[PDB]
Order: structure tokens, then C-alpha cells, then sequence
């Protein structure tokens, strides 16, 4: 599909599989989002501030770690969507209950 | 109170006193040569009479008059056709022009 | 050489001030005299000493 | 947003940290930071730059055609 | 007197761009002569070719001076 | 736990005097701060200056 | 234990330059801060000898610039310094902005709005200070920047009368000038505090736009020391471009006395104001030009409104970082255009080049970035 | 016309980065301003006292206001009498008023020579050019009281060509040629428009030695206290 | 919470004019504080005032002044309110400096 092989080139020329990224690291905080953050399990909170630490240390440093170590195209566990979602949805009806 | 005190803070800032002293010129324009714009102070600012060579006034009556966005005839501005007389400062900033 | 300076100029902070200031007079002097020399030595002909030497 | 003492709860980091004296100061810079600064160059520079040959050609094209429209004595 | 401007003008004018720029300069007189009573004062030719011997002029005149 | 803990190695990074792993470092440390202090007293004299 | 946490005025300096969680992430870009604080210092300082020494009245004006260029000891390189101190003060403002914009910084809002107010005070400083040497470019643009002012209708030539002190440019011109120039930058350096301020009640950023809690560095001794190799390579170019080229980017047409009938060929402000003089000089309406000025600042105030994305900085989407490329290059043809002169063809591509402008700022930035966030599979 | 000619740039002895005036050549062009130049121009900010230390001692400095003489101030009569000048008074004013100037020429005021050459586009080539170049007017019969100028916009000027073959002859073994004299008045006028350009590079070629000494000491402080981020390195320790 | 309470601007504007604590028995001598505030921003102001019509050239000095007191509209009253509102200013001061020394406030 020509859409598609426009998503693979575009998340090659992203430039955080080179930087040992996810999905779910590179969101701006809203209060929403910070609030899906307070909302994550143990594990995947600490392997995402460690993959946190890793980005800041790479990017002080200017290196790019090489190509054994980089993230692939769809073998990505992402986790931060359901949480947001839900949050989403929960903040919708709050004010959609104030609207009505 | 406090609006009489602003008030008189902005009559303040208005200008100076030789600002309500400056008053009407004379002006003579049998010295120009022909097709020049001569210069005359006025109030602090210039004052143009210019001496047309008549080829000039010969396109300006040649070319129409409704053409511009306010039409206006040469006898509605001077009883001198053929030694223009101006403030020669534009209209949208104030300039003199080339 | 090394060892000998940080035993006689780098143990106290009023030495080691002393020292930098001592160091910014005599750079003064090297370096209005080098720089002064180098100046003039690059311009050499149409400068002013020339004229004043004759005048 | 505030001083330190309070700002995320993080276990499970080590983080090993060297006195600066043991240590060069600019370790290979000709050698591998070369080669480093070369690629960062030439990954970004072929999408930032092509804008500018875009002014540069408006530069000459636009002066050209300047210039041949008012010398026409 | 030797005026070494004038003396360099006229040893100057001797390349390409100066001699078919002087014969376009001396067409357009050409012209301004047949094609007469006009607003073209020869502006073009004339100015490049003072243009051109000005640059051979500030390549070659302050050697001996 | 701690006793996993594997220091990683840095002779990318050290100075190559004290590439020496045996030989004690109570004697080239003069030559270290004196080196590294003489650059900051002349960085500080010039701008003193 | 410490005098520094303790003393109420070492309490601020602590939790303003020692102790401060800084990111341990920022380049070069981030030094601008301190460059422009350094600038404004700098200008503070040489504008105080040099009105010191000098008398605003329109025939000693020239004459006393004329003076301390002449005369007093270092007047001439002193004077030199506040002027091309300017124009690198602008130079850094610009990419300061332009740092703001690229790495998404503008999701705040009351530094944003401060800095916008700070732009204001400071390219009205500065039009003011140009206005001081009372050269002929400085009348004309007097002329012309005050009579935009005049502009706007029903107020105008009231309002405009009001701030000239007669009814043409006076002495009295001259000196409001001088005062307010003579006193803006206090306020400008208040309002500077107020920015850090803010920027300290919510805390700095990266390149990557990812909140960096976990590696909160002090500012001392490491941003401490970068800003002083910063600042001293800003002072190093500042003199030698006060000493080697003073003229390269001083207009050699401000050195004549202001002759009120003189009328140059030329016009045109000083080469930082190009772009805010193009687009007035774009559309061919009066009221329409100021307003399209005025529309031009506030859309640049309007863009944390306009920020639709998910992520933060454009260091991660490499199409609309392209498009801010386009915009970058945009920006450097309107410079161009203000350094080309007032004819048909250039101002064809300027009108061009101003409606790709807002077309770039007002629509393509969101819609571009919000087909950055529907690429993603988001 | 209004099509401005460009003005091509001439290799100066002073143009360069470290390239030095001619003070020489400043007392030159001073004293051919002096001898004819100055009956039209005025280079009002500059007297004779600044002459002090330039290129002639006091004496000659002296010699020179004394020969001029212009005015004294009020001496208990308040009528502005004839005084010489030891060094208070300024160059004299051919003529005081605007109107003064334009009675004499033809109109066509003399701009004052203190930033003529800092005032144009193009430096002192151009003024050089200007004053080298002359040609005759080609095609505009214009009003038989202006003269051809090329580098000029409009290109009719109001002044006959000061280049007169040996007029002047200057104090120098060689004779006063048209562009020995053109390019000594016009080095003269470089001097009279920049005050210090001879100290400015001076203190330009001192700031470029300090800046050389200094740069690798300011980035090798910053290098070596960024180094203690360059080599720390990251371990995750879970279970 | 509350609006004052949140805002940084406003946090400090709280501790010095709302949330600022003071003693009940304070007596008229305590107004020379914000005398001398009031008296120092008016002094500003019509030095500012000043600032937009004086010419500082020792020949045209005294001539500004004279004109500011007769030719400038309401000169004479802005330049009367600068020098009385400086005299009023040090009689504040002095009064702030007698109630401090009195009063032991010279212990801070
Ligand atoms: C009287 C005749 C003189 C003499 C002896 C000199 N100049 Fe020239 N000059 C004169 C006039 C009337 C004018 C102005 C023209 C007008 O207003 O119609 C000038 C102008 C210049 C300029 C400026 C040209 C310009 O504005 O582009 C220069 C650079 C200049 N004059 C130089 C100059 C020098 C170097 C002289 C001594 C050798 C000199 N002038 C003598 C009239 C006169
Ligand atoms: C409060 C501090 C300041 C004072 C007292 C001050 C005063 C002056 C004075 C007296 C002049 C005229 C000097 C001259 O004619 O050469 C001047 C010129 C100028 N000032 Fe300021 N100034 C100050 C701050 C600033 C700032 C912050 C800026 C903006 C960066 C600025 C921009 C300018 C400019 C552009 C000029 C014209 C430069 C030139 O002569 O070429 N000034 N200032
Ligand atoms: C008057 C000139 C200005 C001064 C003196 C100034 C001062 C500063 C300082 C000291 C900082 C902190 C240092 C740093 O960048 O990390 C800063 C950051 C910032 N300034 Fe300004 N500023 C000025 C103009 C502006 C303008 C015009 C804007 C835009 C409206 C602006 C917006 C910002 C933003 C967004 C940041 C934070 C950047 C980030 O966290 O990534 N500033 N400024
Ligand atoms: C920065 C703010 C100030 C400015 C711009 C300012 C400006 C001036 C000016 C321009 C004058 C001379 C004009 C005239 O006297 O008619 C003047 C005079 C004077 N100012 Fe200020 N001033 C300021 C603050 C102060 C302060 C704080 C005081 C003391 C409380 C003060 C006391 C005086 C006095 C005593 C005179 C002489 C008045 C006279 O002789 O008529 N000024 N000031
Ligand atoms: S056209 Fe804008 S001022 Fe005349």
C-alpha cells in the first residue's frame, strides 16, 4: 500500500529508532496526559523513565546508538493508549455532563 | 479629580507656544525655469509651486479626468494653468516626493 | 616543573591571586610590546615614526 | 518545576560517573567526533538547505529579470 | 602630460568587450542618428564599456603610481 | 544483588599516564592538578587582563 | 549551615542561578537567554557614557555625535559598541525566537505572552535610539513610523500632532524621543525578570520535547561556564565587528545632517526592520498595511493557539520541520527584499512571498501537523 | 537618468584587514584642501588643533592657523574683530549662510567634507573615481551651467574638475600630477571622514591576539568540566 | 483554590498588600513608608514630564527652563510639583528616619 510504505519510511526518517525510543515516550503533557502517565503499571513505568534517561544521556552526548540496538517498525509493545483513551473518554462525559 | 489631573497631563504633552505662531507666507514664482518645482517653507513644512513645461500639461489635458478615483478639473484647483501650485506631501504618510 | 608549581603557587587562594595578578602585569608588558612590535613591523613605510625620524 | 528533593519517583538506575582529572579532555576529536559531526551534517542539511537553493534561484532569476525589464534604453 | 589614467584609458581599451562595446556605442549614434528625435540617450553601451575599462583600469593602474 | 554490579571500563577516556592499573596514583596527581590548573590560571590571567 | 540558603536575597540567587534543576540535554540554542541578558547589559552601559556625553537639540545633535567621535577618548569605539551591540542584540532575539518556535518551547503562555511584550518594548527602543543620531534615514523614518501611527483614522493626526509637539517634526520631537529611549530599557530589564520569572515557576526544556525530571543538572558550574564561552565569542565577534567593519552593517546614509527638504533616493530603516517594512510596503493600502503588520505580530503571538500535535518539538517530525525550513527561508527573502529597492518586480515577489508567509503561519502549520499526527497510525 | 553607475573598487594601500593609512599622504591632500579645495567645501568639524600630533609638530601647526586668519571673540568691545587663530578657531566658512553658498554657485551647496566619504555608497574609490573619471556630457543639451559627472546620479554637477595638471606643486622631489593629486586629497578625506583608523586596526590586530590566546583556554575549561557528563554511563537495575 | 493564592505574580502581591501581616497599634508615623513611595513615583513621573522638554546645553538650559515655566502648557505646575515634591520627600524622610531611630527599629 502506498500509504503504508509512506508510515515505514516516515517512522525510518523519524529519527528515535536510532535514539532507542517507542511509541510512548515522545507525547507532549497536557493534564490528561500526565494523567494516563500516573495511570501505567510498575514495570512499564520504570522501563519507561529508564528509556527516558537513556534518550536525555544519547541526546547530551550526540551519539546514536548503532543499528544492533534499534527499535523495529511493528514489533513495538505500546501501552500508553488504552490509559488514554479512557481518560479521554472520562474527561469527555465530565464535560459533556456539565454541557448538558 | 483624577480625570481633571489626566487631562491636564495630556494638554501637557500637546506642543509649545511658538506652535500657535506660525502664520501665511507671500509667495512670488516669476524665477522658475521651466518644468522645476520650487520650495518655500510653510508652517515648518514646504510649500510647492511648480513651472510645467507645457508638453507636460499637454498629456495631463490630453489624458482624462475621470480615470483617477476622485476626478477633479485643473480650473477647480488654480486660476493659473500653467504654473501648478501645491503641498507637494503625500497623502498616505506624509512624504515629499522625487 | 610541574609539581614545583603546584607546590609553590596553588595551595592557598591569596597565593594563587597574587600570582594570577603578577602574571597580568608581566602579560601586560610582553604583550603591549609584542603586539605594539608586530603592529608597526607589519606597517612599515607610510606609518607617522617614519616622519617623525625625519622630522 | 521546583528545587530538588521531591521530583519522580524512579528506582532500578545505576549510574556510573568518572572525576574529570583521570580523563582527557578531547579524546579522538579528529578521529571518531569527525565522522560524527560529518553524518549529522549530511543527514540534515540535503532537507534544510534546499529551501535556500530555492532563494537563490529567486535571488538570480528575479535579478535577471529585473534588470533586463529596466535597462531598456 | 603623460596622465597615467588617461595613460592606462588608452592602453586599456584594448580587449574584447572594449572595442565591439565602442562599435555598438558608435551603432547606437548610428541609430540616434537615422531613428531621430528621440527620448535614448545611448545609455546601455556607453555605460558598460566605461564599466568594462573602469575594471581593466582598477586591475592595472596603481603599479607604478 | 550488589555484588553483580560490574564497573564498566573507561581507557576510551582516561589520561594514557594512568593507563598503569598496578602502579599507585599518589605520585602523578601533582602533575594532573598543576597541568589542569596552570590552564585555568592562564585562561583567568587573560581575561584579568 | 549556609548563608546562601538562608540570606533572603542569597535565597533568590540560589534558587535562580546556583541550585537550579536544569536539563541536562540543551545546545548551544539555549545559550541566547543569557546572550540577550548580556547584550542588554552591554547596552544598558555604552548608552549611559554615550548619553553622558551628549546634547539632544537638532543642530547639536550631529555636531555632539560628531564630537565623541572626534574628541573624547574611545567615544568613537564606545559609540561603535551601542550601535552594532544593537544589531547583535537583535541577531540574538531573533534566534531566540526562532529556538522558541522550532523546539515547541511556546506551550507556555505567560512567558510567551511576556517575551511579545518584551519584542514590542524593544524594536521600539531601538526604532527610538536609531532616531537619536538625528541623520537624515533617521528623519525620514521618524517621519514615516509616526505618520503610521497617524494611520488609523478618527485618531490619527490628533494622536500623532500629540506625540510630535506641533504640527512637523521638532526639537521637542527630538527630546521625547531621547526620554523615552532614555528610559525604556529599565523596563525592558523589569519585564526581563518577569519572563525568568515565569520560565522558573515552570521549568526549562530539551531538543526532544520529553519532560526531563530524571536528570535535573545545577546551572553552576556547567551552563555557568557555556555561557561564558558564549558570551565571550559574542563579545569576539561584537569587536570585530565594531572594529574591522564598523560600516558593514552601519548604513553609510545616516551620516548627513537632517535637511528638512533634502529627500533622498534610499529609504528604509535599519536592516532588522526590513520585514516589518516590507509587508507594509506589500499590500498597497493604508490602514490595510498597518493592520497587516499588526496581524503579522499577533498571528506569532497566536501560535500556542495553533499547536495541534502530539508530540512537542519538531526535532521528531521531519516534514513540518521542513516546512519551518521553508519558513526560515522566507523570512531570510523578506531580509532580501528589504535590502532591494522600491520597484514593481521585487515588490510582485514580496507580495508573493508575504502571503506565503501567512500562508505558512496561519493555515499550513496546523493542518500539516495534524496530518503529521494521522500519519503516525494515532 | 536615475540608472546610478556602479562604482568599481580600487586595491588601496589601506584596504585590507591590516592594511595602514599614509599620514604622509594625509599632510598631502591637507595642503592641496588648504591651497585651492577649500574655496567651496567647509570641513567645519575639524580645526587646526586637532593637527597637533597627526603628522606636524606645534610649530608647523602654528604656522598654519597663524597663516589663516579669521576672527577674534568679543575683547571688551563685543565686534567680533580679525584675530590669526593659536588653535581655538575652527576652519572659516566661505560662505556663512545656505543662500551665502548658493549666491556664489549656481545653487549647488558644497556638502561639508566631514563624512562625504562615509556618507555615499561606496567608499573613498568612489570619491576617487568621482574626482579621476571626468567626461564630457553626450546627449543632454541641459542647461549650459552644469557638468558632466558619470559616478553621480543625474550626472550634472555643479563644480569644473579641480585636477589642473601641476597647480599645486606639493613639497616632494616628483611634480604635482592629476592622479598623484587625486588619490593624495582623497586618502586625506578618508582621514578626514574616519578620526583613528590606524588605532582601530591597532587595537584590532591586539583584540585578534587576545581572542587567539584566549579561545583555546575558555573552551578547554568548558570541555573539561563537560567531560564528567561525556563519561558517565547508564546501568538498570531491576529485578 | 483561589485566584490569589496560585498565581506567581499574584503570590507576591498577596504577601505584601493582602496577606501581609502588621500590628494593630500602629500610629500616624507609619504613613511615611508609602509617603515616600507615592512621593518618589510622582517625583518620576514629573521628572519624566521634565525629561520630554529639556534641553540640556548650558546657553540653552536656562532658556528650556524659562520656557517650561511660561510657554509650556501647565510646565509651571509640573516643574513646582518636581522641586516641592522633592522638598516634601526629604521632610518624609525625615520623619521615616526619626520614627526609626525612635522607636528601636534600628535593632533590625
Ligand atoms: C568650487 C567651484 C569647488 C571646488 C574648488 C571644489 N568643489 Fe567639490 N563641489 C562643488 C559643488 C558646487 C558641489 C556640489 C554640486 C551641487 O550641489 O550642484 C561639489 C560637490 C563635491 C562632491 C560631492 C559630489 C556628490 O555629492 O556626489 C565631492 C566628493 C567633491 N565636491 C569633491 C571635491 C574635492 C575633493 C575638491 C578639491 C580637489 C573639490 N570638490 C573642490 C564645488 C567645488
Ligand atoms: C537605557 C540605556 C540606553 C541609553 C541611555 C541609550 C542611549 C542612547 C544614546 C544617547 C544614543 C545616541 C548615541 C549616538 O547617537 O551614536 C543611542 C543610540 C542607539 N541606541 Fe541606545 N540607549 C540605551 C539602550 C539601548 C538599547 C537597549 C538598545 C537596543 C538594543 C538601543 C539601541 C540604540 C540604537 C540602535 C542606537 C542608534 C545607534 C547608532 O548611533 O548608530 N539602545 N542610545
Ligand atoms: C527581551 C529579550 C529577551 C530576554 C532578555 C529573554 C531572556 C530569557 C532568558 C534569560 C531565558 C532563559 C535562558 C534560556 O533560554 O534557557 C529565556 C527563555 C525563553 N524565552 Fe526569552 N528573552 C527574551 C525575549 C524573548 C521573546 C521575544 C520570547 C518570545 C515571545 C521569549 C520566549 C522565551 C521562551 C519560550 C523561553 C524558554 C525556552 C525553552 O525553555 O526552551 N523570550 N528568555
Ligand atoms: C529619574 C527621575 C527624575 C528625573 C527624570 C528628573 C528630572 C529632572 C529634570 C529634567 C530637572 C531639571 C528641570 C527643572 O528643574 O525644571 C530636575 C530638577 C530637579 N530635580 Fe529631578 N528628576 C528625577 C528625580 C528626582 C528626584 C528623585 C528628586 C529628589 C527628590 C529630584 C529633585 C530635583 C530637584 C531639587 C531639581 C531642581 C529643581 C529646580 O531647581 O527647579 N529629582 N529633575
Ligand atoms: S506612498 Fe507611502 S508615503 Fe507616499
Amino acid at each position: 500500500k502506498w500509504l503504508e510504505g509512506i508510515r515505514k519510511w516516515y517512522y525510518n526518517a523519524a529519527g528515535f529508532n536510532k535514539l532507542g525510543l517507542m511509541r510512548d515516550d515522545t507525547i507532549h503533557e497536557n493534564d490528561d496526559v500526565k494523567e494516563a502517565i500516573r495511570r501505567l503499571p510498575e514495570n512499564l513505568y520504570n522501563d519507561r523513565v529508564f528509556r527516558i534517561k537513556r534518550a536525555l544521556d544519547l541526546s547530551m552526548r550526540q551519539q546514536i546508538l548503532p543499528k544492533e540496538q534499534w527499535t523495529k517498525y511493528e514489533e513495538d509493545k505500546f501501552y500508553l493508549e488504552p490509559y488514554l483513551k479512557e481518560v479521554i473518554r472520562e474527561r469527555k462525559e465530565r464535560e459533556e455532563w456539565t454541557k448538558k | 479629580a483624577a480625570k481633571n489631573v489626566v487631562s491636564q497631563f495630556v494638554s501637557s504633552m500637546s506642543a509649545s507656544a511658538d506652535v500657535l505662531a506660525m502664520s501665511k507666507i507671500e509667495i512670488k514664482l516669476s524665477d522658475i525655469p521651466e518644468g522645476k518645482n520650487m520650495a518655500f517653507k510653510w508652517r515648518g513644512k514646504p510649500l510647492f509651486v511648480r513651472h510645467r513645461t507645457k508638453k507636460e500639461i499637454d498629456q495631463e489635458a490630453a489624458v482624462e479626468v475621470s480615470q483617477l478615483r476622485d476626478p477633479q478639473h485643473d480650473l477647480e484647483r488654480v486660476k493659473k494653468p500653467e504654473w501648478v501650485i501645491l503641498i507637494g506631501v503625500c497623502t498616505h504618510l506624509g512624504c515629499v516626493p522625487i | 616543573l610541574t609539581a614545583r608549581l603546584y607546590s609553590l603557587l596553588f595551595r592557598r587562594t591569596s597565593t594563587f591571586a597574587l600570582t594570577i595578578v603578577v602574571g597580568a602585569l608581566f602579560f601586560e608588558r610582553a604583550f603591549d610590546q609584542g603586539a605594539d612590535a608586530i603592529y608597526e613591523h607589519i606597517n612599515e613605510g607610510k606609518l607617522w615614526k617614519h616622519i617623525k625620524h625625519k622630522y | 518545576g521546583r528545587q530538588f528533593g521531591h521530583l519522580t519517583r524512579v528506582r532500578h538506575v545505576i549510574t556510573y560517573s568518572l572525576s574529570p582529572f583521570e580523563q582527557r579532555a578531547f579524546p579522538h576529536y579528529f578521529s571518531k567526533g569527525i565522522p560524527n559531526v560529518l553524518r549529522r551534517t549530511r543527514a540534515c542539511i540535503l532537507r534544510v538547505a534546499p529551501p535556500f537553493v530555492v532563494f537563490y534561484l529567486v535571488y538570480t532569476w528575479g535579478t535577471q529579470e529585473f534588470e533586463k525589464s529596466k535597462r531598456k534604453n | 602630460l603623460v596622465d597615467p589614467l588617461t595613460t592606462v584609458r588608452e592602453q586599456c581599451e584594448q580587449l574584447e568587450k572594449c572595442v565591439k562595446a565602442r562599435e555598438r556605442l558608435e551603432l547606437c549614434d548610428e541609430r540616434v542618428s537615422s531613428r531621430s528625435q528621440t527620448e535614448e540617450d545611448c545609455t546601455e553601451e556607453l555605460f558598460d564599456f566605461l564599466h568594462a575599462r573602469d575594471h581593466c583600469v582598477a586591475h592595472k593602474l596603481f603599479n607604478s603610481l | 544483588s550488589h555484588t553483580d554490579i560490574k564497573v564498566p571500563d573507561f581507557s576510551d577516556y582516561r589520561r594514557p599516564e594512568v593507563l598503569d592499573s598496578t602502579k599507585s596514583s599518589k605520585e602523578s596527581s601533582e602533575a594532573r592538578k598543576g597541568f589542569s590548573y596552570l590552564i585555568t590560571a592562564t585562561t583567568t590571567v587573560g581575561v584579568a587582563y | 549551615i549556609n548563608i546562601r540558603k538562608t540570606h533572603p536575597l542569597m535565597k533568590i540567587v540560589n534558587n535562580a542561578f546556583i541550585d537550579l534543576p536544569a536539563p541536562s540535554n540543551i545546545s548551544s540554542w539555549w545559550n541566547f537567554g543569557s546572550l540577550l541578558g548580556i547584550c542588554l547589559i552591554l547596552q544598558i552601559l555604552t548608552g549611559l557614557f554615550l548619553a553622558m556625553h551628549y546634547t539632544p537639540d537638532t543642530t547639536t545633535a550631529f555636531s555632539s555625535v560628531t564630537h565623541i567621535c572626534r574628541d573624547v577618548n574611545y567615544g568613537w569605539i564606545i559609540r561603535y559598541m551601542h550601535a552594532n551591540g544593537a544589531s547583535m542584540f537583535f541577531i540574538c532575539l531573533f534566534m531566540h525566537v526562532g529556538r522558541g518556535l522550532y523546539y515547541g518551547s511556546y506551550t507556555f503562555l505567560e512567558t510567551w505572552n511576556i517575551g511579545v511584550i518584551l519584542l514590542f518594548a524593544t524594536m521600539a527602543t531601538a526604532f527610538m535610539g536609531y532616531v537619536l543620531p538625528w541623520g537624515q534615514m533617521s528623519f525620514w523614518g521618524a517621519t514615516v513610523i509616526t505618520n503610521l501611527l497617524s494611520a488609523i483614522p478618527y485618531i490619527g493626526t490628533n494622536l500623532v500632532e500629540w506625540i510630535w509637539g506641533g504640527f512637523s517634526v521638532d526639537k521637542a520631537t527630538l527630546t521625547r524621543f531621547f526620554a523615552f529611549h532614555f528610559i525604556f530599557p529599565f523596563i525592558i530589564a523589569a519585564l526581563a525578570m518577569v519572563h525568568l520569572l515565569f520560565l522558573h515557576e515552570t521549568g526549562s526544556n530539551n531538543p526532544t520535547g520529553i519532560p526531563s525530571d530524571t536528570d535535573k543538572i545545577p546551572f553552576h558550574p556547567y551552563y555557568t561556564i557555556k555561557d561564558i564561552l558564549g558570551a565571550i565569542l559574542l563579545i569576539l565577534i561584537l569587536m570585530l565587528l565594531v572594529l574591522f567593519t564598523p560600516d558593514l552593517l552601519g548604513d553609510p546614509d545616516n551620516y548627513t545632517p537632517a535637511n528638512p527638504l533634502n529627500t533622498p533616493p534610499h529609504i528604509k530603516p535599519e536592516w532588522y526592520f526590513l520585514f516589518a517594512y516590507a509587508i507594509l510596503r506589500s499590500i498597497p493600502n493604508k490602514l490595510g498595511g498597518v493592520l497587516a503588520l499588526v496581524l503579522s505580530i499577533l498571528v506569532l503571538v497566536i501560535m500556542p493557539l495553533l499547536h495541534t500535535s502530539k508530540q512537542r518539538s519538531m526535532m521528531f517530525r521531519p516534514i513540518s520541520q521542513c516546512m519551518f525550513w521553508i519558513l526560515v527561508a522566507d523570512l531570510l527573502t523578506l531580509t532580501w527584499i528589504g535590502g532591494q529597492p522600491v520597484e514593481h518586480p521585487y515588490i510582485i515577489i514580496g507580495q508573493l512571498a508575504s502571503i506565503m508567509y501567512f500562508l505558512i503561519i496561519l493555515v499550513m502549520m496546523p493542518v500539516a501537523s495534524i496530518i503529521e499526527n494521522n500519519l503516525l497510525k494515532w | 537618468s536615475d540608472l546610478e553607475l556602479h562604482p568599481p573598487s580600487y586595491p588601496w594601500s589601506h584596504r585590507g584587514l591590516l592594511s595602514s593609512l599614509d599620514h604622509t599622504s594625509i599632510r598631502r591632500g591637507f595642503q592641496v584642501y588648504k591651497q585651492v579645495c577649500s574655496s567651496c567645501h567647509s570641513m567645519d568639524y575639524v580645526a587646526y588643533r586637532h593637527l597637533v600630533g597627526v603628522c606636524y609638530t606645534e610649530d608647523e601647526a602654528k604656522a598654519l592657523a597663524e597663516e589663516v586668519e579669521v576672527q577674534d571673540g568679543p575683547n571688551e568691545d563685543g565686534e567680533m574683530f580679525m584675530r590669526p587663530g593659536k588653535l581655538s578657531d575652527y576652519f572659516p566658512k566661505p560662505y556663512p549662510n545656505p543662500e551665502a553658498a548658493r549666491a556664489a554657485n549656481n545653487g549647488a551647496l558644497p556638502p561639508d567634507l566631514s563624512y562625504i566619504v562615509r556618507a555615499r555608497h561606496g567608499g573613498e574609490d568612489y570619491v576617487f573615481s568621482l574626482l579621476t573619471g571626468y567626461c564630457e556630457p553626450p546627449r543632454v543639451s541641459l542647461r549650459e551651467g552644469l557638468y558632466f559627472n558619470p559616478y553621480f546620479p543625474g550626472q550634472a554637477i555643479g563644480m569644473a574638475p579641480p585636477i589642473y595638471n601641476e597647480v599645486l606643486e606639493f613639497d616632494d622631489g616628483t611634480p604635482a600630477t592629476m592622479s598623484q593629486v587625486a588619490k593624495d586629497v582623497c586618502t586625506f578625506l578618508r582621514w578626514a571622514a574616519e578620526p583613528e583608523h590606524d588605532h582601530r586596526k591597532r587595537m584590532g590586530l591586539k583584540m585578534l591576539l587576545m581572542m587567539g590566546l584566549l579561545l583555546p583556554l575558555v573552551y578547554a575549561m568548558k570541555r573539561h568540566k563537560w567531560s564528567v557528563l561525556k563519561s558517565r554511563k547508564l546501568a538498570y537495575r531491576p529485578p
